[PDB]
RNA sequence: GGUGAAAUUCUUGGAUUUAUUGAAGACUAACUACUGCGAAAGCAUUUGCCAAGGACGUUUUCAUUAAUCAAGAACGAAAGUUAGGGGAUCGAAGAUGAUCAGAUACCGUCGUAGUCUUAACCAUAAACUAUGCCGACUAGGGAUCGGGUGGUGUUUUUUUAAUGACCCACUCGGCACCUUACGAGAAAUCAAAGUCUUUGGGUUCUGGGGGGAGUAUGGUCGCAAGGCUGAAACUUAAAGGAAUUG
């Protein structure tokens, strides 16, 4: 009935990745980022840019044949913020309103078991 | 962010989806649904052998999809391709895992988190690492607010659990385990051994992962996809 | 000035006075 | 003068606390002295739920949640519309809002 | 050039450093029972109708 | 410390080499004195990253 | 990619991103607490081995063997030193981009020592509870950790016993907490910082206006860095503590 995919949205600060793959994940379709739609070098992480990026991922899926996607939201993770970027959540809304169908939403942010060391020094990033 | 590329080539177009063919993913016999989905591979050329470019793939599927019931909503299942025949690429069990939200849900403070893992080998020489997790609970009528274990029940809890995990593995090759994790018989069996030690709510065991696999034995896999 | 860097300034001074006095013995 | 009895923190009989890093500026801060806040939010929004429902197979799926424990330093919390500053008699209250 | 006609159902308040931009939540005339919140420059009242050159953004609501 | 007749590094009014003491792998007998086919020189700093 | 914004930087030789693996070293998240253990420094995955320890229980034993201690001794964060291993990550120095009037800083990208470990040094810290140790007495209240006692108290086995986990009462010991001020204090505050002009339970250590100064010099310890001990000439009428109002 429905041919499935994996949205694999990477919500981060300074960018946003939206690119669907196969159910295995090896073969990728329609990799477009937020920084490809707005020429600001600052609005890359903006929700509007991610919304425009999410539309292009959806547009290519119908041509390929994929009608529904699974969703995996991801933050930077590791020793970094672990909080999804501002535009990643807007990209998911654009994916759902573009005619595709959603199932099996999951948060896939990598979390360590108290990993090596966070950058910035002891006193922190004093700005 | 668009017109800012200084250079594209260090030294200095064809549609890729006009040369791709879809396939069908088939789940093993110990699952209610077999139609996992589809995959993308280029057509096999003379020297490409696109079947070989597909054998090592691993696909993640929710157990609620295989069983059709959302009682296994979290219950992540990984299936590894082992054989390709006539558009019907065949997979075998590769590992079970928990969704992030489910594991983040059960871990609450003012209760003890007890974990145990084993390195037991199955009957069919599959080597598995089974992880078990359980949490303490407040008894009915309890007034104190944390209900912490005493780090000596936990050793007893961990020791008893490790015996259960290995025992249920030895004597079952790979499909009994796959058909034992579905009904959560181990989760119900763990509590009956640990109830007299301490309450231990939330015994949803944990992920299971394969360490090393035996010789391919193409006959065994075909015995599942009957 | 900071007491930390007055400690540091004096230690450097004592280095030289321990070194110029070594030129004689 | 001594501003607080606990003096910043929750160390009475610990000696050393093995600090943790701030999530906003990577500043090292002892874990007891840290200003831990727990962030539990739904997966999408209070507004995207209207559109993620009909556009989803498995009707009424789960509306799953995200769980995250945030640590702030004394400076990062005050600057972020958090525990900022109280009066001398309000400082003694330990009850959450 | 598709444009969207949405109708104001309730004003929220004034946002911006100078307060000149009003925060209002509107309802789409066609495909109703769907509501969006937008930022408006001029003086806006209830039951007003707004034209949206692009109607896929949830405007940043101060809270 | 040698005369030029004896070694490549011989000779001079001061004791020195005069030319780079890193030698090609394709040099011949009589030329391969010093550091043969050296990928780097100087004090090693950090991990070898082998 | 990073930022308030950029640039250094990486990219058609495929950067970023996706998937399957493999190696290395570090760390021990969530659970994690006005909770626990240790003389302090300090200590959080699992299991095995080795020795240790407090409290509790005790109608066991010895019998004053005790308390505090110049000299002396053991341990003693981080950084640093010596020599091997290791060297992922972060990162004194250094190199760079940016900001700036300048910016040898804060921000960015690299990045050596170091970070990790073995053998030996160093002997410092806002090493803080800025509160020495032993002993007795003096107001109330709840909670919690460890042990013990009692209660036909609740639940699981084998409805049923014993245990286990909870509930109620008491108790010994511990980490603290709330109220008040009999009392104390210059006040902040304090169940000790109280029982101190109604001045004496035992004992150790340290201070005598602010600078010069923890400086010179002489010793002694250290491989070094430095540690411990430690002046004088001179100069000054105030420095300083807690609260009050602007
Ligand atoms: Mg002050
Ligand atoms: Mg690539
Ligand atoms: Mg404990
Ligand atoms: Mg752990
Ligand atoms: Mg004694
Ligand atoms: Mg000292
Ligand atoms: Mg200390
Ligand atoms: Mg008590
Ligand atoms: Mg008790
Ligand atoms: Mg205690
Ligand atoms: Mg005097
Ligand atoms: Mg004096
Ligand atoms: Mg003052």
């Amino acid at each position: 009935s429905q041919v499935f995919g994996v949205a694999r949205i990477y919500a981060s600060f300074n960018d946003t990745f939206v690119h669907v793959t196969d159910l295995s994940g090896k073969e990728t379709i329609a990799r477009v980022t937020g920084g490809m739609k707005v020429k600001a070098d600052r609005d890359e992480s903006s929700p509007y840019a991610a919304m425009l990026a999410a539309q292009d991922v959806a547009a290519k899926c119908k041509e390929v044949g994929i009608t529904a996607v699974h969703v995996k939201i991801r933050a930077t993770g590791g020793t970094r913020t672990k909080t999804p970027g501002p535009g990643g959540q807007a990209a998911l809304r654009a994916l759902a309103r573009s005619g595709l169908r959603i199932g099996r939403i999951e948060d896939v942010t990598p979390v360590p078991s108290d990993s090596t060391r966070k950058k910035g020094g002891r006193r922190g990033r004093r700005l | 962010a668009v017109g800012k590329n200084k250079r594209l080539s260090k030294g200095k177009v064809v549609d890729p989806f006009t040369r791709k063919e879809w396939f069908d993913i088939k789940a093993p016999s110990t699952f209610e649904n077999r139609n996992v989905g589809k995959t993308l591979v280029n057509k096999s050329t003379g020297l490409k052998s696109a079947s070989d470019a597909l054998k090592g793939r691993v696909v993640e599927v929710c157990l609620a999809d295989l069983q059709g019931s959302e009682d296994h909503s979290f219950r992540k299942i990984k299936l590894r391709v082992d054989e390709v025949q006539g558009k019907n690429l065949l997979t075998n069990f590769h590992g079970m895992d928990f969704t992030t939200d489910k594991l983040r849900s059960m871990v609450r403070k003012w209760q003890t988190l007890i974990e145990a893992n084993v390195t037991v080998k199955t009957s069919d020489d599959y080597v598995l690492r089974i992880f078990a997790i359980a949490f303490t609970r407040k008894q009915a009528n309890q007034v104190k607010r944390h209900s912490y274990a005493q780090s000596s029940h936990i050793r007893a809890i961990r020791k008893v659990i490790s015996e259960i995990l290995t025992k249920e593995v030895q004597g079952s090759t790979l499909a009994q385990l796959t058909s034992k994790l579905i009904p959560e018989v181990i989760n119900k069996e763990i509590e009956n051994a640990t109830k007299d030690i301490f309450p231990l709510q939330n015994i949803h065991v944990r992920k299971v992962k394969l360490l090393k696999q035996p010789k391919f034995d193409v006959g065994a896999l075909m015995a599942l996809h009957g | 000035m900071r007491a930390k860097w007055r400690k540091k300034r004096t230690r450097r001074l004592k280095r030289k006075r321990r070194k110029v006095r070594a030129r004689s013995k | 003068p001594k501003k607080r009895a606990s003096n910043g923190r929750n160390k009475k009989g610990r000696g050393h606390v093995k600090p943790v890093r701030c999530v906003n500026c990577s500043k090292s801060i002892p874990k007891d002295k840290a200003i831990k806040r727990m962030a539990i939010r739904n997966i999408v929004e209070a507004a995207a739920v209207r559109d993620l429902s009909e556009a989803s197979v498995y009707p009424e799926y789960a509306l799953p949640k995200t769980y995250n424990k945030l640590h702030y330093c004394v400076s990062c919390a005050i600057h972020a519309r958090i525990v900022r500053v109280r009066s001398r008699e309000d400082r003694k209250n330990r009850a959450p809002p | 050039t598709p444009v969207t006609l949405a109708k104001v159902i309730k004003v929220l308040g004034r946002t911006g450093s100078r307060g000149g931009v009003t925060q209002v939540r509107v309802e789409f005339l066609e495909d109703t029972s769907r509501t969006i919140v937008r930022n408006v420059k001029g003086p806006v009242r209830e039951n007003d109708i707004l034209v949206l050159m692009e109607s896929e953004r949830e405007a940043r609501r101060l809270r | 410390a040698m005369n030029p007749v004896d070694h490549p590094h011989g000779g001079g009014n001061h004791q020195h080499i005069g030319k780079a003491s890193t030698i090609s792998r394709g040099a011949v007998s009589g030329q391969k004195a010093g550091l043969i086919a050296a990928r780097r020189t100087g004090l090693l700093r950090g991990s070898q990253k082998t």
